[PDB]
């Protein structure tokens, strides 16, 4: 079989335009219970 | 320019150019006179690997002790201006190693 | 005139690609999939702002924080030297100081508080931080707090209000004021502070460098036609002087799917390639009569299943832990009352079926009835009973949509 | 001081050699095989002049047309109007205004002109031709010639020398004077003009744009002590004006070497690899007693042959067509006076031997004797004879010399 | 606008790396792990100095050699002429001029002074020595010793004061002196002289250049009230003149692991990617029943050994020699008393199974009575017994902890 | 900032290697082995001078020729007119006008002069030759020689004085001196002149383009009471006009090792890879008790032969012919005193045992008894006797020192 992986990347001509409220996140560092 | 197919080992091209050129066809292996197709030691040569590229280009140089360079030299029965001044010498094509060539 | 370059190869190392770790202050070349094939760039406008992403921007952006209650009445915790309100301090704030929302066999979700939030981002960070207290008052009440920041402390076994004015503080009066900030210090024993939440890569969380404290001076003071209680909402910021350091494995993960594989024995969900599935036949099995699940219409491909753990009992079938598909399928058995209708039922349970050194599952119906089939399945074949004798396992009456992606199991 | 060097890889695309097409207003890199590894090019003298490879140089040269007699005695042929010469306006000449060689079983020999040969050299042409006619007269031969330039005709179908004078044409004296030239000029409804003869790709020759015609205005006159005949001899040369478009496959070879394999079913000289060719032995075949063509000392090298078209007879045996060898080999036969005498035969005739999908080729002397034996083996390998009987096949003595190159062979 | 680009390739030669031998005096292209993809190194401040990497500035660095007692009480040692002190002069120093620590079956540790361990890392080396001898004497002492530099001689064979004198000497006087340094020059036949010890490429050490003799002149002289012995203390520091040539296979090793594999014939630790190992069951041996070192929980994957030594007898038996694990294990045996009680023991040692062309390893628990049931099972093998009559081999109960890295053996 | 590089790829041409005959005016990249990766050159002093290999200055240096007695009192040979002594005239010496050491089964040995050794390393030459001859004689010899330069002449076949006084000549007087130089001219039809000797590529030895020949003119005279006899010693050197042309295969070779392999049948020293070889014991070999000649300890590594050519007796056995080792090894055969007593040989005779495709050897000591062995051994692998039947073939009785490279043998 193949196996195919793609990354990416931001560009330049990119912009993050308008600043929202942060969504509640979750802790990586909890995954085990 | 020489191109080389079916192998993926070293090749080498040496160039003798005070050889004689009393042939007006290319000669191979077994049935090539002896004392010919013997690398040579201090004579213009070009080892490349098959793997990196398998065709080689070099250019052969005009060394002969003479005014001109004959073309269309006769075949069969001579002088000393068909042996000398007519080729630019002989060009020696062989495999980096004695291992035996693939079955195609 | 055809002349000749005899000039020396050059040297060259050969690479795949450029760099992936390189963001800024250089070029990185790529096949731009445009008609123009120069630099390019998004036209843009002032109805289309510049990037707002300003690392002291956003972390200067309050968030909240877990409020409490602040009673009058209470004669016991309303005295003078009662410690309210207190946690470590640090970028990321406490888990147990943040909102929360829990739910069962899922994440617990953290409404973090932008500079939380970016400070997840980088392993290291510095600099004061902005803690606004907003209290929900009038006129009427009355009251002073000393709020403190105990450096090399992170928690409150040996803190008191006589042991906290010792330290770099600050005394808020409640006199007619709903809001004020104190700004906390930096004070470490080094230039840069590793964040207290990381990426999963060891069994312990770092520790933060202080510990902030509020206590009760003049006890909170309501009266007869005025609210007792006075909720009070903390709220966080960075300073002008805070700063993040490297980028490392975000200690964060976006709430939009809380699933999550923990280390419960979930059954490995096949194999990567062996998906998506269906229920179909297969020539080797019972004459292709029964049922088993595909990942191709071409023969001899049969879903296999991943690595099952070796911890996993012999006697067990499996269960859908995840999406599932419907499919259409068996006559009475002899001595019980084992028999399935035939109609559209919605996979959920199945039994697995060893082949050499490749297993492949069996579906059943999410039913009451076809957990005991599957149940006695699977013990059938944990006793090596013949394979003519297992054979009244669903029947295969036609083919069966496939799934998304692929479907998770459990014993 | 080891500075690094993060500066962007470049994408770059992997050729295996320099462009096979390019001759000129360009460089072409390669391994000079000299002890000078710099731009180095032969050294020069008067002795040695440049290049003498200018194109108007070469084609500016006379070559010689196919001559023909022009009698005055004739009562017939020499009167006012009649046709002497013609023939198409192109480049190259018509094959029929050529001097020729003809050679049983090989190829016909051109003696082309300078302007003919360049030009087979190019797709497309252009200019003015100049014909140049010499005559073998003396003082007293008298006569007046009329030789026009027709656009658009490529025959004489139906020319005639009242319609000649209505397109380009000019009217030669022969009063005293032996050498003249018809500068033709390039009337075409295109700029360039496609060569007549070309390179074997279709079927069919083009055609050229006009049509060269000499007629008779006053018959040639001579006397009784004067030769009644003059012939003429036609030669080419390309105007000052002559251009030749782009290169092309030649329309012309060497005639170094005339002989040729055309559609004429030889029958294929073995494969390219199994040469050269000798008789030798075979431990498969009748424990190498017999003879058969080998390729190698080494066991299990026998001369295999190529593509065996499927149009030949079974029953049929081979020839040599070109070059041979000379080999030593078979006793009487019963009930036949069919013996080969022990004895050095040059090989002639043959027999394929089949052994799977390989072929193979058994040696027959030059021999009326052995043209009658390879005959009777042909058949009985036609009929599946049996193995043992058809072995009384010549038999193998010693190895014999090994051949030039390739061996051709016949039905 | 697209236009054509038919510039003539270059030829270019591909290799896989930048240069493995410079270290100074380049550029070394590399992918930086870092998010700005410049040059970047690390910042500074008066906190952190430059780097401390300056030859002559290390090599200046005073080192402690071999003390010795100076006894002015003895009546034969203390006369005018005995040799009180000498050895070889060079930049490292003589092993037994060194303080040495020496360790049973392990490596000899030695305290190399700044000079002899820089030396180590250079091939060659010259320049003058310096010598500093350190007296612990009071003012009462008295004497005067003769130090001499003998240029071509290693030994003191023909070795005297009155020959001393001869050569490039010093004369030193003990009154109310405790320290003074004797500079030694570089007299040699060349320019550069290489070390005396090397990296393990031939069996003989080189030789130093010269040598230095410490003699007596005028006997230590002390008195009844003070101290009849007086310690001397060599020192050596490089000279201002003194350089390190090239390069070479450091002649020392950290003393961070004084752990070796010396010509003494260890069993080999497996082969290197069959590690780590843990104590396992493997179905073809005796229907995992038996205790065998695996490498992996997948089937056939026991670990293999590496090449034994054909010097090994075949009866013979190994043993733990490096770190082991420990692992739980059989009934009593007929005719003897041998009897493994079920519990965890350490593993010691162990009997080679082969199998083909690949030998496997039986763990023994390291006990008096392991160590004869696993020197029967070694004597059993060696006499081709029957696979079934050996079976009565430890037990398998369960699988064990996993080695942290390769398990050395012995015969 | 990481702006987007959208320029085109470059065509590119990889080769593995720069140029191999390039050998001044050029660069040549390379991966110095050095601490240092810049340009870097050996330091140098007046100590060190610099390169002295200027052609020039190496072939103007003297070489001395064959010399010859030159005798008054021979009454024949001292005549007027007589020839004493020629030779070709070409940068190399006439093999016979060299002095020569020739050794059995070994190369001549030609002290040949600094024109010589350097114009057969190149394939031209030209220029003006200086012979120096040098007489050993005293103020009483008194003569006159004649000494020509012959162009287009290479033997005295028609050679005669009256003829040599035609062509560029000079004459010495022998009248109170001992040294004179004859400067030949450089007269050819051509510019530059092919080496008459030169690498193995054809069976002729090319020509010399003049000859040089000494005649007597007054013939030597001494006297009573002086030396009759007055050698003469020809010395040749470059003129300043002497050039050499282009780099060929040297005509010449080292004479440290004067060994060499002619078309006489060696037996070609196994194969490359299969030595160094050592005496060992094969399990397929009559159960390991014989005794072959292996290159590895490691099972199903018997030396193997190279190819044996087919001009070879079947019934003959080899001898060492280069290089051998020692070996231990046979007990009395029945009917014959053919009987080996335990001890050390040194390696000389052989037999070839053939096993398939393979060809492997079989060790017999050097001694009378041992050829007589390994003859009768020949002769019975020739009559294919049974393996059984040849066994009593040396016993093995332990392995034996390898060799220091490839063992030649001969019939």
């Amino acid at each position: 079989g193949i196996e195919i992986s793609v990354y990416y990347s931001i560009a330049d001509d990119f912009s993050f335009n308008i600043f929202c409220g942060f969504p509640p996140m979750v802790y990586c560092d909890e995954t085990y219970s | 320019r020489i191109v080389v197919e079916g192998l993926n080992s070293c090749v080498w091209v040496q160039h003798h150019p005070d050889r004689p050129s009393i042939f007006s066809r290319p000669i191979i292996g077994r049935y090539i006179a002896a004392k010919d197709a013997y690398r040579n030691h201090a004579y213009a040569a070009y080892v490349q690997n098959m793997s990196v590229n398998r065709t080689i280009e070099v250019e052969v140089p005009f060394y002969q002790p003479g005014l001109y360079g004959m073309l269309n030299a006769s075949d069969n029965n001579t002088s000393f201006d068909r042996l000398r001044f007519t080729g630019l010498g002989d060009l020696l094509i062989g495999i980096e190693g004695e291992q035996p060539i693939p079955k195609e | 005139d055809n002349p000749p370059d005899p000039t020396p190869a050059k040297f060259f190392v050969p690479i795949p690609s450029h760099s992936w770790a390189h963001g800024t202050n250089t070029s990185e070349p790529t096949n731009t999939l445009r008609l123009d094939g120069g630099v390019v760039g998004v036209g843009r406008s002032d109805d289309i702002g510049t990037s707002d992403t300003a690392i002291s921007g956003i972390i200067g952006v309050y968030g909240l924080l877990k409020p409490f209650d602040w009673n009058a009445n209470d004669t016991g915790r309303n005295v003078g030297g009662h410690l309210l309100w207190s946690m470590p301090v640090h970028p990321q704030v406490d888990k147990d100081q943040v909102i929360q929302v829990m739910t069962q066999s899922k994440l617990t979700q953290y409404y973090l508080p932008p500079i939380s939030v970016v400070s997840s981002l980088y392993a290291y960070t510095r600099g004061s931080i902005k803690y606004k207290f907003l209290f929900g008052n009038n006129p009427r009440h009355n009251a002073r707090l000393l709020v403190a920041y105990i450096p090399g402390i992170s928690s409150d076994n040996r803190l008191t209000l006589e042991r906290a004015r010792n330290s770099a503080h600050v005394v808020f009066s409640l006199n007619e004021v709903s809001e004020f900030v104190f700004t906390v210090p930096y004070i470490t024993d080094t230039m840069w502070w590793p964040r207290k939440y990381g990426g999963p890569q060891a069994a312990g969380e770092f520790v933060a460098p202080s510990y902030i404290c509020m206590f009760i001076l003049n006890p909170l003071v309501a009266m007869e036609s005025v609210p007792s209680i006075v909720t009070i909402v903390p709220m966080i910021a960075a300073g002008d002087d805070f700063e993040v350091a490297v980028p490392a494995q975000p200690a964060v993960g976006l709430s939009r799917n809380i699933d999550v594989i923990y280390p419960k024995d979930s059954i490995i969900s096949f194999k990567s390639g062996y998906f998506p599935v269906y229920v179909g036949s297969w020539h080797s099995f019972f004459d292709s009569t029964k049922a088993i699940l595909r990942y191709g219409a071409v023969s001899d491909h049969i879903a296999q299943l991943g690595n099952i753990p070796a911890n996993v009992n012999r006697k067990a079938f499996w269960i859908v832990v995840g999406d599932t598909i419907k499919f259409k399928t068996l006559d009475k058995i002899n001595g019980t009352e084992w028999f399935i209708p035939e109609g559209e039922y919605t996979l959920g349970y199945g039994v697995v079926w060893r082949d050499g050194a490749y297993a492949y599952m069996v579906p059943y119906p999410l039913t009451p009835l076809g957990e005991k089939i599957a149940q006695y399945t699977a013990s059938l074949l944990a006793s090596n009973t013949a394979i003519s004798q297992i054979r009244p396992i669903p029947d295969y009456i036609v083919d069966s949509a496939a799934s998304k992606d692929n479907i998770l199991w459990s014993p």
